């Protein structure tokens, strides 16, 4: 307004003559041009001035045009529906294609009993294939003597990891908690899958939004972690996946200490994922000491070389057995392809480019590992060629 | 021919009742028994007519468009090769009002219960027919305008995008390097498409590849010189909003985007916007350079009330390199 109002007493109209007019309808135009919210825009829009100068048609068109640099947008997100209930075939129809578009899990379970009641005995946790549950846990969610409570629990378990995929954890986390909460009455082993399946979905979450900007997490999500890791419980179906995120995750955040110390004895025998989280940990904890490093890279050395060797034409791809190693070549690949921390990746790196050094290439910490290797002759070149390309592929991926 | 006779009105409710009959039937069948999956040849012989089919429900009219679409979602849901990714490109890039482009949302939202991953292959898909010969300039305009809209929609988070839950903008993102090159693309309507599709398309979550920064910074000042030179002052903003975006990057994509915008303003080219020896009116002139020297002190400005009146401080680096590339 003190521009407006300056430019208000300093033009002194109906006898400045047609230059002054035009360069001062060009300085108030394009002083609106830049102008990055429209309300100021608005401001000399309103003015007197501007209406009086240019001319009654171009400032519609300007602001027009300047109303469209940041339109207003609405659409419907809703889905199509013909709904239209004659029958009870056509009722029970379209009762479960709403039951396929709900993804609230209150509907679910209303539209689930109304369909219960309203028929005899037909369950209907298969009214869509598209819903999916690991084969580990098929056999205990199906074990569940109440048919609307197996039901329920079924779709919630599918919808949620669909969520989970599609990076709406909103949801998942909504209908995750309905049937944790759901579950608690009658089956331990259930809440326990829950459990892992909040655990799983949290750290997803928090490596999804809640990091992505270096934050640290809560640190009750690496308590729950952490508690996790030393279960002990063998009746409880588990999936491996599950771990692999745990470790990954606990590697993310350079929390070394406890893969290197407090990991109990017992996890190390048991999981590989959990050793090689403690040996990435101890030879990156150990990188200023020329000599008390190489004591952790040796056996990151054997572990890796006989994790792509071949025991007995065979090829490591093709046929991915006959390998002596503790951890699948693919599988190793999509372990290190949840890291994101650079120091572990460069540390990785070295490790598979002075292994393709044998039969150069240099990768920083390159004189860190040993030279000399046992049956050189079962280690597959060809597969550690197409590791190292694949894993420097994700590498500039991650920090391009 | 069904939907032709569902629109004797007793023949036209028999033909009604039969289709949303049948429409109840299909579903049952593609979602069943949750085992080699059942085969529709109805549906078989539909998957060669989807896009065909998506033209249709394209048509928006008042009950037709309804039993299309519900039968796209059911083909989709169908197909084995999962061709939602494909109804939604036909979709997105045949879309021309807000109406039409929200049933591409309805069709997610109906999707993204059933299937999964369909916006990166829809992109992955669109911008590979893109570099193509295929999708006429008009075709591929609509596409990238629409997915305009879908990202700056995303953007001003409500309640909408907050429940569609898409994410436009990152699955839009991993393909700046495919958009980048239609930055240079002749006619004029796909360029300014793409450019403000890039000035709000977020950049890659991690970093810009110094190929894809200098990629895109190279086609960003080309497009706002172009914007420029077509458009002038008023037109020029996407560019310059996306040449903005690429000059917070970092200190690499700053000192880029600075010296190449120097030096594009000093070249043989661009030089006659601004006063440049081998009749031009003065005023273009001044405003010319008003919009470019306007984008050096944005670019040059360090970004963040400071009192009512003050003015951000231009920092001393980005002075220093303008120096030097002087």
């Amino acid at each position: 307004d003190f521009l407006l109002e300056v430019c208000s007493r300093s033009v002194n109209l109906e006898k400045a003559s047609e230059s002054l007019k035009g360069n001062m309808a060009a300085f108030l135009k394009n002083v609106c041009l830049g102008l990055e919210d429209l309300q100021y825009v608005f401001m000399i829009s309103s003015h007197e001035l501007f209406i009086t100068l240019l001319k009654d048609e171009e400032r519609k068109l300007l602001v027009d045009q300047m109303r469209k640099r940041s339109p207003r947008v609405n659409l419907c997100i809703k889905p199509v529906t013909s709904f239209y209930p004659a029958s009870a075939s056509v009722n029970i129809g379209q009762l479960e294609h709403q039951l396929i578009l709900s993804v609230d899990p209150w509907r679910i379970r209303q539209i689930l009993i109304e369909l219960h009641g309203m028929t005899s005995e037909r369950q209907f946790w298969t009214v869509s294939n598209k819903w999916e549950v690991p084969s580990v846990y098929s056999g205990v969610i199906l074990g569940i003597k109440d048919n609307l409570t197996r039901d329920l629990v079924y779709i919630l378990m599918a919808k949620g990891l669909h969520c989970s995929t599609v990076k709406d954890f909103s949801h998942a986390k909504q209908l995750f908690a309905a049937c944790l909460e759901l579950v608690t009455e009658f089956s331990p082993k259930l809440r326990q899958v829950m459990l892992n399946e909040m655990l799983l979905l949290d750290i997803h979450t928090h490596e999804a939004g809640t990091g992505q900007a270096g934050e640290r997490p809560p640190s009750d999500l690496i308590s729950r972690v952490r508690g996790y890791l030393e279960m002990r419980l063998p009746d409880i179906p588990l999936r491996q996946v599950i771990a692999e995120e745990c470790v990954a995750f606990m590697l993310n955040w350079r929390e070394n200490e406890y893969l290197t110390l407090q990991v109990p004895a017992f996890l190390l025998q048991s999981n590989p994922y959990v050793k090689l989280g403690q040996l990435l940990a101890a030879t990156c904890k150990e990188l200023p000491g020329p000599k008390e490093s190489r004591r952790t890279a040796k056996d990151l050395w054997e572990v890796v070389v006989q994790i792509c060797s071949v025991s007995s034409r065979v090829s490591l791809i093709k046929q991915r057995e006959s390998t002596l190693g503790i951890m699948y070549r693919s599988e190793l690949l999509s372990f290190i392809k949840k890291l994101r921390e650079p120091l572990v990746l460069t540390i990785i790196l070295s490790l598979f480019v002075k292994l393709h050094n044998v039969r150069d290439i240099t990768a920083e910490h390159i004189s860190i590992w040993p030279s000399s290797i046992p049956n050189l002759q079962s280690v597959d070149f060809e597969a550690v060629a197409i590791t190292v390309k694949e894993l420097v592929r994700y590498t500039l991926s991650i920090n391009p | 021919f069904l939907v032709d006779t569902a629109m004797p009105d007793t023949v036209r409710e028999a033909c009604d009742r039969l289709i949303q009959l049948l429409l109840l039937h299909l579903q049952k069948l593609v979602h069943h028994r949750g085992p080699p999956p059942r085969l529709v040849p109805f549906l078989d012989a539909l998957k060669n007519h989807v896009g065909e089919l998506c033209g249709e429900t394209l048509r928006l009219e008042r009950k037709r468009f309804l039993w299309q679409h519900q039968l796209l979602g059911l083909l989709s849901v169908y197909t084995r090769p999962s061709c939602g990714p494909e109804a939604l490109g036909h979709l997105l890039s045949r879309a021309r009002s807000p109406e039409e482009l929200s049933l591409a949302t309805q069709l997610y939202a109906g999707l993204v219960v059933s299937l999964s991953g369909l916006l990166p292959l829809a992109f992955r898909s669109c911008l590979a027919r893109v570099h193509a010969g295929t999708l006429q300039p008009p075709f591929t305009a609509r596409f990238l305008r629409n997915l305009a809209l879908l990202v700056g929609w995303e953007q001003q988070g409500g309640e909408g995008p907050a429940a569609l839950g898409a994410h436009f903008g990152e699955s839009a993102s991993a393909h700046l390097s495919d958009l980048a090159p239609l930055l240079l693309h002749p006619e004029e309507e796909v360029a300014e498409a793409a450019a403000s599709l890039l000035a709000i398309c977020p950049f890659p979550s991690e970093a810009l590849s110094p190929s894809q920064l200098l990629g895109l910074v190279r086609a960003g000042v080309h497009r706002f010189f172009a914007s420029l030179r077509l458009h002038g002052p008023p037109g020029v903003a996407s560019a310059c909003q996306l040449l903005t975006r690429l000059s917070q990057t970092s200190p690499a994509g700053l000192k880029a985007v600075l010296q190449l915008l120097v030096e594009g303003a000093l070249h043989r080219g661009n030089t006659e916007l601004f006063g440049g020896q081998v009749s031009r009116n003065q005023q273009e002139v001044i405003y010319n350079t008003q919009s470019l020297l306007s984008l050096l002190v944005h670019c040059c400005s360090a970004p963040g009330c400071g009192e009512c009146w003050g003015a951000p401080i231009l920092s001393p680096e980005a002075a220093k390199a303008v120096a030097v590339t002087l």
